[PDB]
């Protein structure tokens, strides 16, 4: 079933090859947008995300 | 309650051609399953219903592999390849999705042949009814075909009615054909009366009544 | 005036146009669609409902402009050895859009299946029919319904 | 194999209790629902209701007021019980083995079959009157003849030849009602008629309710 | 996908979901119920029929019920014994409740 606590299984998400300067459609973990994608240099602590 | 319908009710079929019956339900028969439940009995004259096709697709031990049937929802349908002599009887559908489970009305399979001469024969009374108080004589008419026919009694030149019954046998699984015979009543009183008593036959396939006769007083 | 005056007409309800203002009016085009449902499921007909016939063989648009009007006829369809004269087609393929007619009659189901035949475990005949043989049924007469547009 | 079979008594007087037992023979004890199944005269089959091995049971709604049903692990019989009867329920009565329990209903075996009649009128005997052949009775050199049972009540007659020796032509007609109330039926057997005078003609005529065997004897002339 | 690709299974039925759509609305937890029954006999296990096993033994409820399966398997069971280690109730007293 599927009505008595949050949902704890989950089916197997595909992942994509990702591209580097060059204007994409990207999809991050349920984060959405347009833009293009280039390295950077900023200094993320280990539990951040965006 | 859900009630069966079939078509025809009567069928006449000559022997080597395919014939076919229907049976059409008042509901969707269709369970959970991918299965629909249905029944086609055969009851010969004279003896107990058989089962010839359950689920509507698998047949019964010992069937020969002949009937089949089809269809699904509300519409199914039986048929046979070929006819036989042993297949004479009543045929009936029933439902079992749920309760309560109630047949149809039943279709009557008739089976055709050639046109054969009636034999005919007379029985006068013997003495022990002639003493029981009433005296019966009986016209006895065998193997014809078709059973189409009727009779009359005819006492000193004289029509009697109202006082006859005839009995008909349901056809012969052998040979397929009818038999019919003829009981007239009458009391003592009346009975020393006539001389000269007869009955008559009329067939399709005689060319010419016929009428056989016999006087009283003859052992 | 005289259709809605009409009382042998069992329903006659509308919008997008309200019926006493019919009289004043000189739209382009006039359509005439007649078919027949049973007395059930009449209201399905109105759009933006959902249902059997009316998501998947029968489907108004939600800018419908018109009027849907159903009247009993079961004095000459009923009442004898069966009908067996309006078929449909059952709960199957994948839904319909408004006006298209299409028909297509064939055999699929799925089950990873050929198409041979009827097959009850694995296919299905798609369209049945109706029936109105009992007396019985305020829904279940045999209505006929009509629906014009604007 | 299963060869069921009934037995029981065949007239019953109004508003009395019905009884009856389907022996079942050869296949013992199993997970087999067992089923009931009547028959009005000259009308369609009429299914009443099923039991199991153990005991749980469903009914038909019409007859779920009146009517009630056992089984018996020991003496390999089931019967049925049918209570404040009236003359509607005069029918044959078949049992099966299969059962419609409205998941597939094969009815797999039937039985014979047993008639019973509710009446408050008596059971009667009949009187068997021979047909003995005469010249009128020959037309060549075939001869018919038979037997006549009369003033019995109730129905069935089983009728017999040579003790079962002559199966060849035998043919009984259905019985008729008379309007004085009392049933009548006729047999008449057709013959190769080449060797009488001493062939021995006898018609086997029985009587379950009124327990009468009577072979009659039947001479020409 | 591993499970509905294969071909040895002879029947797959699912109730309430279409089998290839289960990957994309995921389920809180889940259940896997097993036993051995006959071939014809498989019928019985669906939502609400009456027989052997649908009344005495494991009988479905008439709620939901996810994917049942079932395919033959003579291969490891064989040979003149016979496995008599398999049983099953035949003589229950009373009608049974969904999961008994």
């Amino acid at each position: 079933e599927l009505l008595h606590a949050p949902a704890t299984v989950c089916g197997p998400k595909k992942s994509t090859n990702l591209v580097k300067n060059k204007c994409v459609n990207f999809n991050f973990n349920g984060l959405t947008g347009t833009g293009v994608l280039t390295e950077s240099n900023k200094k993320f602590l280990p539990f951040q995300q965006f | 309650d859900i009630v069966m319908t079939q078509s025809p009710l009567s069928l006449p079929v000559t022997p080597g051609e395919p014939a076919s019956i229907s049976c059409r339900s008042s509901q969707s028969l269709l369970q959970n399953n991918g299965y629909n439940y249905l029944a086609w009995y055969l009851q010969k004259p004279g003896q107990s219903p058989q089962l010839l096709i359950y689920l509507s697709s698998t047949r019964a031990s010992g069937v020969p592999d002949r009937f089949s049937g089809s269809g699904s929802g509300t519409d199914f349908t039986l048929k046979i390849s070929r006819v036989e002599a042993e297949d004479v009887g009543v045929y009936y559908c029933m439902q079992s999705l749920q309760i309560p489970g109630t047949f149809g009305q039943g279709t009557r399979l008739e089976i055709k042949r050639t046109v054969a001469a009636p034999s005919v024969f007379i029985f006068p009374p013997s003495d022990e009814q002639l003493k029981s108080g009433t005296a019966s004589v009986v016209c006895l008419l065998n193997n014809f075909y078709p059973r189409e026919a009727k009779v009359q009694w005819k006492v000193d030149n004289a029509l009697q009615s109202g006082n006859s019954q005839e009995s008909v046998t349901e056809q012969d699984s052998k040979d397929s054909t009818y038999s019919l015979s003829s009981t007239l009543t009458l009391s003592k009183a009346d009975y020393e009366k006539h001389k000269v008593y007869a009955c008559e036959v009329t067939h399709q396939g005689l060319s010419s009544p016929v009428t056989k006769s016999f006087n009283r007083g003859e052992c | 005036s005289v259709l809605y005056n009409s009382a042998s007409f069992s329903t006659f309800k509308c919008y997008g146009v309200s019926p006493t203002k019919l009289n004043d009016l000189c739209f382009t085009n006039v359509y005439a669609d007649s078919f027949v449902i049973r007395g059930d499921e009449v209201r399905q007909i109105a759009p933006g409902q959902t249902g059997k016939i009316a998501d998947y063989n029968y489907k108004l648009p939600d800018d419908f402009t018109g009027c849907v009007i159903a009247w009993n006829s079961n004095n000459l369809d009923s009442k004898v050895g069966g009908n067996y004269n309006y078929l449909y087609r059952l709960f199957r393929k994948s839904n319909l859009k408004p006006f298209e007619r299409d028909i297509s009659t064939e055999i699929y189901q799925a089950g990873s299946t050929p198409c041979n035949g009827v097959e009850g475990f694995n296919c299905y005949f798609p369209l049945q029919s109706y029936g109105f043989q009992p007396t019985n049924g305020v829904g279940y007469q045999p209505y006929r319904v009509v629906v014009l547009s604007f | 194999q299963v060869q069921l079979q009934e037995s029981g008594p065949g007239l019953v007087k109004p508003s009395e209790t019905l009884s009856l037992t389907c022996t079942v023979s050869g296949g013992f004890i199993g997970p087999h629902y067992w089923s009931w199944v009547r028959q009005p005269p000259g009308k369609g089959l009429e299914w009443i209701g099923y039991i199991y091995i153990s005991g749980s049971t469903n009914y038909n709604p019409s007859l779920k007021s009146r009517l009630t049903i056992s089984v018996d692990m020991s003496k390999s019989q089931f019967s049925l019980t049918l209570s404040s009867a009236t003359a509607a329920d005069t029918a044959v009565y078949y049992c099966a083995r299969g059962g419609g329990y409205l998941e597939t209903g094969p009815f797999e075996y039937w039985g014979q079959g047993t008639l019973v009649t509710v009446s408050s009128a008596s059971t009667k005997g009949p009187s068997v009157f021979p047909l003995a052949p005469s010249s009128k009775s020959t037309s060549g050199g075939t001869a018919a003849l038979g037997c006549l049972v009369k003033d019995y009540f109730p129905e069935p007659v089983t009728v017999s030849w040579n003790s079962g020796a002559l199966t060849s032509g035998v043919h009984t007609f259905p019985a008729v009602l008379q309007s004085s109330g009392l049933y009548s039926l006729s047999s008449v057997v057709t013959v190769p008629s080449s060797s009488l005078g001493t062939q021995t003609y006898i018609c086997n005529v029985n009587h379950k309710p009124s327990n009468t065997k009577v072979d009659k004897r039947v001479e020409p002339k």
